[PDB]
């Protein structure tokens, strides 16, 4: 769940 | 009394919504009944017309594919632009970031429907930022497994739409969907029931004021909740199933990340 784990660290 | 911070929390919310969403339902219904010294869009309704409008499509292989790929772009930024407004529901971010993302992974085909309804009436879809109009008779006339995928979306609406929901409860109602505390693989369902209950008050309060002529709006709109659940069910599996049929098309990452271990 990489991006949504970038979407939401972002 | 606590109905002050509950209305503060109605217009914080309403604010994130209106930054985090591109398009309000406001200006969509507007663009949808001509109420507006713009231009109409450009209204998609066969191959011929999509040709000609295939210029004015948002997108950056045969019709069908083309349609669903265009479709599935946007799907993608409705997914960026939930995760930005579920950031900004207050302690949403203080939760678990491996919670954050459950909830996000089960949360956002139900508000992906509940944004198209926005865009929808009975005959077709605004697309393209409003600037394209994509019929129903159109969709629903493509190739299978293609021309069921839509439908079920367009149903959910003409019944969601008579809601008459503006903006400002839809913003709450959002809200409410994401924190769900029944997601599968919770680690910590306190403190989201916590905010939830917040949320619903917040929710309860917007709808008997914004719409005093009509009681039982808030019972109607949870019973909505609950079917949605069982119509995302649907759409996520005619998925896998495309992921599997349709060898030629390739699907996003990100809405991979989305379909794995979900029902
Ligand atoms: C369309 C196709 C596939 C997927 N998907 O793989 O999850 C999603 C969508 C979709 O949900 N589209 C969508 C969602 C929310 C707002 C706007 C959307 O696009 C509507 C649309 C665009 C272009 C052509 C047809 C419909």
């Amino acid at each position: 769940h990489k991006i949504l784990h970038r979407l939401l660290q972002e | 009394p606590e109905s002050a911070d509950l209305r503060a929390l109605a217009k914080h919310l309403y604010d994130s919504y209106i930054k985090s969403f591109p398009l309000t339902k406001a200006k969509a219904r507007a663009i949808l009944t001509g109420k507006t010294t713009d231009k109409s869009p450009f209204v998609i309704y066969d191959m011929n017309s999509l040709m000609m409008g295939e210029d004015k499509i948002k997108f950056k292989k045969e019709v069908a594919i083309r349609i669903f790929q265009g479709c599935q772009f946007r799907s993608v930024e409705a997914v960026q632009e939930i995760t930005e407004y579920a950031k900004s529901i207050p302690g949403f971010v203080n939760l678990d970031l491996n919670d954050q993302v459950t909830l996000l992974k089960y949360g956002v085909h139900e508000i992906i429907y509940t944004m198209l309804a926005s865009l929808m009436n009975k005959d077709g879809v605004l697309i393209s930022e409003g600037q394209g109009f994509m019929t129903r008779e159109f969709l629903k006339s493509l190739r299978k497994p293609f021309g069921d995928f839509m439908e079920p979306k367009f149903e959910f609406a003409v019944k969601f739409n008579a809601l008459e929901l503006d903006d400002s409860d839809l913003a709450i109602f959002i809200a409410v969907i994401i924190l769900s505390g029944d997601r599968p693989g919770l680690l910590n369902v306190k403190p989201i029931e916590d905010i939830q209950d917040n949320l619903l008050q917040a929710l309860e309060l917007q709808l008997k004021l914004n719409h005093p002529e009509s009681s039982q709006l808030f019972a109607k709109l949870l019973q909505k909740m609950t079917d949605l659940r069982q119509i995302v069910t649907e759409h996520v599996q005619l998925l896998q199933v495309i992921k599997k049929t349709e060898t030629d098309m390739s699907l996003h990452p990100l809405l991979q990340e989305i379909y794995k271990d979900l029902y």
